[PDB]
RNA sequence: CUCCGGGGAGGCGGCAAAUAUCCUUUGAUCCGGAGAUGUCUGAAUGGGGGAACCCACCUACUUUAAGGUAGGUAUUGCAACAUGAAUACAUAGUGUUGCAAGGCGAACGAGGGGAAGUGAAACAUCUCAGUACCCUUAGGAAAAGAAAUCAAUUGAGAUUCC
RNA sequence: UUUAGUUGCUGGGUAUAGACCCGAAACCAGGCGAUCUAUCCAUGAGCAGGUUGAAGGUUGGGUAACACUAACUGGAGGACCGAACCCACUGUCGUUGAAAAGCCAGGGGAUGACUUGUGGAUAGGGGUGAAAGGCUAAUCAAGCCUGGUGAUAGCUGGUUCU
RNA sequence: UUCUAACUCUGUCCCGUGAUCCGGGACGAGGACCGUGUCUGGUGGGUAGUUUGACUGGGGCGGUCUCCUCCUAAAGAGUAA
């Protein structure tokens, strides 16, 4: 049967890529988040 | 708003005389067509001492 | 870009409605802002300000050439 | 990598031994200070974009082929200058130059908004509490501060903290 | 009119704090989700084969002219039978399954209110719904994550040497 | 009743300007109305926070809930359904 993940890189990177984070306060408050924990890899 | 003409009003008086009039008349209508002016004592006193005759030279 | 008074700052500010049996509930109390244009002698023209009917009263009280200026001194585009 | 100072026999960073080539009393490795170089992304600022990529233009020098070197080209605010509508003077608008700002980061400060669980042995006034949380913005601290203040024998004498 | 207090140290009790420990269904604030699914928008793709024979048209009959009529053409339809494709009506099996919803034998639609790829829009007292309180990432009579928070529990359990 | 000068136009034309936004100008149609701020009466399950007793031969329905007199009450007092 057909599952929840569908995988497609362009909409990945367009929801949930560095620049999309970046264009919105909340976006730039989540990678201050991640930075502050010391994520070795920020986003997707 | 207390105001002195600088021409003849039908109604009001005519040529420097100071007469209390309705905010709305004087702000909207006279004082920016150049009909009267206000009261203030600056003005009365710039008036009075030099452009009176020079107001009263001016029949039209 | 708010409803602010350009001659006096007047703002919005927050209150609280009372009932009968006391219950409070928040709220504002606005000011009573609006458009309007005045002839300007000294350059000829029609400025439009947004303001209250007591910048109104300032207006009549003091000229419009002093309010004016007060305003660009304190660096408004007038 | 360079210079200055220290030091005086070993050294070629660690996992990580071996090995090779080796460096060094003409002073190495090492320690301290000052300089040189410093790709790409990122406020990213020549335009764009799915971060670490794609596409440009203008000068000066250089090449004879289809290029190379260096510099410049963001926005906003302020100032000077130039240009310039409806519209005649003007203003709006437009451009050049010069200056400044933006982003990040522990707690503490000031300001703008602001709950509910809970307690009341139920619950609406009240409490929780101007707490949690969101937003803006400083400094090494901030804020406050030199009486239109208290006192009540006519006395005290700015602010802050215990 | 009752005539020994007081300040330390240790111990028993009480009060304010999470107050002996573990345990809710909940409520509030700020963020993350439409790669599943619901509806919509833009741009592409798909539907073997066989039947039936609507409107209209031509010709001939028939009328004072109509009207009416026969034959041939023609190819309509949320039309018919039936593969792909999309569904899910019955039964057996499976139920620590091959599988957190299936296989097998039959079944329905199959040119349309059809199926489908890529890319977009709508976000939580909100969305969407040919309407079942359905769906909103195996979660829905109010999603998930982090904070208030160690919420409160007149209830249940547990509580260690002589 | 009339007027225009505040104010309105999701009406026409011109300029910024290469532009169905916006701003300025010229007209036209309205006009002290409409509309907005403060105060105030009405309406208001649209939305929100909550309440909606106990006894009881299980609970619900019915009955009862405070006071006085007699019996049960076992010759002092008190004694339940
Ligand atoms: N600290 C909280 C105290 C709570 C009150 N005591 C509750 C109360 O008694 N409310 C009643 C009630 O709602 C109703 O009358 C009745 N009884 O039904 C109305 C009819 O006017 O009158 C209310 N009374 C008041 N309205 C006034 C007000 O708001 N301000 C000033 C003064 O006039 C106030 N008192």
């Amino acid at each position: 049967m057909k599952r929840t993940f569908q995988p497609s890189e362009l909409k990945r990177k367009r929801v949930h890529g560095f620049r999309a984070r970046m264009a919105t306060k909340a976006g730039r408050q989540v990678l201050a988040r991640r930075r502050a924990k010391g994520r070795h890899s920020l986003t997707v | 708003m207390d105001v002195i003409l600088l021409q003849r009003i039908k109604n009001l008086g005519k040529l420097g005389d100071k007469v209390s009039v309705k905010a709305g008349y004087g702000r909207n209508f006279l004082i920016p067509q150049g009909k009267a002016v206000a009261a203030t004592e600056a003005n009365t006193a710039a008036f009075e001492a030099r452009r009176a005759e020079l107001e009263k030279q001016e029949a039209e | 870009m708010s409803k602010v008074c350009q001659v006096t700052g007047k703002r919005p500010v927050v209150g609280n409605n009372v009932s009968h049996a006391n219950n409070k509930t928040k709220r504002r109390f606005e000011p009573n802002l609006h458009h309007h244009r005045f002839w300007l002698e000294s350059e000829k023209r029609f400025v439009r300000l947004r303001l209250t009917t007591k910048g109104m009263r300032i207006i009549d009280k003091l000229g419009i050439e002093k309010v004016v200026a007060d305003l660009r001194a304190q660096g408004q585009k007038i």
